[PDB]
């Protein structure tokens, strides 16, 4: 690894992906089929629809896929079929691609409490994974019982996630009883939480901030914010520390429909570094402390 | 070795749309979903003049047909035949052969489906693709992927006859009851 | 192909080590388990138990009692997870002792709250379970759209059930 | 999906010098880097060397 | 007449089930042939047989 320096190279937006289309993907493959421009007619809005809905992922081969197939399908429909050339719509899309896969959804747009979204930077680009939350053993083991909240930490955990989510659990512990000494729910119950994997290991410790602020909504059973996303690591004492990757992250969740994107102090300027045209209709925000956070999601 | 290798000669290839579907809904009934997927291949092969070999990989549960339907659409296309087997397979040799220095070398089993067939676009169906293990010393993944690469097929070389060879026409078929414990970059 | 396995469980130790013992009820899970058949039996047990506490708090018998569960084998590992659904509302059923109602086949997975994912191989499953004679198949939401992609033949003679919270499906299996 | 030998590829026809690629990921013998010792029946070389052969040039783009 | 079928270790270097699978095959056996004289041979017509204390340990596809 020394031995080099290493650039960043990272996927593309929809907006993005949908000019590598038109402009190269497209034309090529129309001339690795042969159809003539004028024959086979594929307007942006229906390549639009096929990446927002077909293909969505970092990488841009799917799209290819679906191009292929259905410039294949014009085709068979020029060469033996009734249409000399093939005008395709996006209702008429329906009937060469088939009905839409990966049809969009958040997963939680209710974001019942206890759960909340997260951007992680996994191996293959950067999702909006669910960090979810809940009590899995009565808090009334004894009504003078005065034994903690043991956590039962899941989702395939790495020695590093498990000392990371241990210093979430104290830090969320310390902040409950800071605010609100008389509640304590979170200091003497069992609380199961799971965390999807797919994140690198080295981004491992960027949800560990959500880890805290999901357990602080099952505190006070207060849902988080509607679309709201954040990241970041914390030291046991709120001091929210950098992360890198931002850029995957941010597109990830301007591709997930969330519009709160909630950063390290010192990653700002990272964030600053990305291309403005993916930055539009989204309220980043820059912190350190992690009491701003807290503020900010729980109005 | 060399010289009785196919050099140039393409089969010829039917282009009769109609009578194509028909042979082929003679010989399975149902399946449609293959049966329009080939019926496309072969429109669109038709129409970009010249004929290509592309790849696919049918899969699903064990007896459903798929070594049938694949002799099935190589008969209705017209072109040559040919079976192979890859399921537990290790000795990437028996896909390259040897150096031909040794006392007793071969060639891999694709120089001799191309001598045997006598054409240099028949069609070869890939059988167990999952099952390979590329374990010691092995690793014919590497090789299979080097066939099914599409541009290194059109120069691919034996060890025993290191002459590149064409293989863009050549149509691979690959059949696996299931889609996971394939490699990836296959 | 596709196969109506028989996920089951059974109470495997005495609930009253002592009357006023809170121990938690470990669970033991069986069938040549997997890390990923592990973790998901987890999350299973862990929503099973949140569920029969939001709807009847009274019952804590799956909240402190040993349990064995047995999920046959023969699922490949990428689909495993699958079953999990089905898991949950065993152990429920046998929280309540209700017998589940005959004939209701389903699957999915759920993510510690109820909101089922959508699963794969769907076709086969539901070629299995016409095989079976099963007349309820109950399936993700996000799924739906696939199973109307099967040829029509093949559907006829069983009342589809589309869902996403796993809450629909305790209303349908313990009506 | 990024187009990362892509780019490498256009760096190679950009800058003139002769294309190469290289999968090294799951290799397990460095044989295959470094060829065999000549005098076993059937050893050749790395395939560093049979890039070199093919490329015809001392200076491709690896 | 093979016999003990089920005792194949299939092992290092080895691996003769596959030799039998193409022995066995239909129509594989029509053009049979062997590294020794190579032209192909027909085995339409021999009726093999197979015995085996145990149906367990014999391959699969065998
Ligand atoms: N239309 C069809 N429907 C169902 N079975 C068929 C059809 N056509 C051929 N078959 C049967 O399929 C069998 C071939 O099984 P196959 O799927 O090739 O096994 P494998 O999974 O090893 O390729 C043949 O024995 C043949 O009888
Ligand atoms: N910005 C772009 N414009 C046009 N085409 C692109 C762009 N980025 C990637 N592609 C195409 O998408 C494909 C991506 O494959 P690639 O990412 O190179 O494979 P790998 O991920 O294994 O490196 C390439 O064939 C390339 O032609």
């Amino acid at each position: 690894r020394d031995r080099m320096e290493m650039i960043n190279v990272s996927g593309y937006v929809a907006q993005e992906k949908l000019a590598i289309a038109e402009r190269y993907l497209v034309p090529q493959a129309r001339a690795l089929c042969g159809l003539d421009e004028s024959k086979a007619k594929l307007s942006s809005d229906v390549l639009t629809l096929l990446i927002k809905q077909y293909c969505r992922e970092s990488g841009v081969r799917n799209l290819q896929k679906q191009v292929e197939k259905v410039l294949r399908k014009s085709a068979y429909k020029i060469v033996s079929g009734e249409a000399e050339s093939v005008e395709v719509t996006p209702e008429n899309l329906q009937d060469f691609v088939g009905k839409p896969v990966f049809t969009v959804e958040r997963m939680y747009d209710v974001t019942p409490p206890g759960v909340v979204m997260g951007l992680a930077w996994t191996a293959m680009g950067g999702s909006t994974l669910f960090v979810e939350t809940s009590l899995r053993r009565p808090q009334d083991k004894d009504a003078k019982g005065d034994k903690d909240g043991s956590l039962e930490v899941t989702g395939q955990l790495g020695e590093v996630m498990k000392e990371s989510a241990r210093i979430a659990y104290t830090f969320a512990r310390a902040f409950l009883m800071q605010h609100a000494p008389a509640n304590d729910y979170l200091v003497t119950s069992h609380i199961h939480l799971h965390v999807p994997e797919g994140a690198t290991p080295k981004d491992g410790p960027s949800a560990g901030c959500t880890i805290v602020t999901a357990l602080l909504s099952l505190a006070m059973g207060r849902p988080v914010r509607q679309n709201l996303a954040m990241t970041g690591e914390v030291s046991l004492t709120g001091k929210i520390l950098p992360v890198g990757g931002i850029k995957e992250k941010t597109i990830a969740a301007k591709r997930a429909g969330v519009t709160c994107i909630v950063l390290p102090a010192e990653n700002k300027k990272d964030f600053y570094d990305l291309a403005a045209f993916i930055t539009e209709g989204l309220e980043v925000h820059f912190v350190e402390h992690y009491r701003e956070i807290f503020d900010i999601a729980f109005p | 070795w060399l010289t009785s290798i196919p050099w140039g000669k393409y089969s010829n290839e039917n282009l009769d749309l109609a009578r194509a579907q028909a042979v082929l809904e003679e010989d399975h009934y149902g399946m449609e979903d293959v049966k329009k997927r080939i019926l496309e291949f072969i429109a669109v092969s038709q129409l970009r003049g010249s004929t290509q070999g592309k790849i696919l990989c049918f899969y699903g549960p064990p007896g459903v047909g798929k070594t049938s339907i694949a002799r099935s659409i190589a008969r209705a296309l017209n072109r040559e035949y040919f079976r192979f087997s890859v399921g537990g397979m290790t000795d990437v040799a028996e896909i390259k052969g040897h150096r031909r220095t040794y006392v007793g070398a071969m060639p891999g089993k694709i120089i001799q489906c191309l001598k045997k067939t006598k054409t240099e676009n028949p069609l070869i169906l890939i059988d167990e693709v999952d099952k390979i293990g590329r374990g010691y010393q092995g690793d014919p993944s590497s090789a299979l992927l080097e066939l099914l690469d599409p541009e290194q097929n059109a120069n691919f070389l034996d060890h025993y006859l290191d002459v590149p060879v064409d293989l863009s026409k050549v149509l691979f078929i690959c059949t696996a009851n299931v889609t996971d414990t394939i490699p990836e970059p296959l």
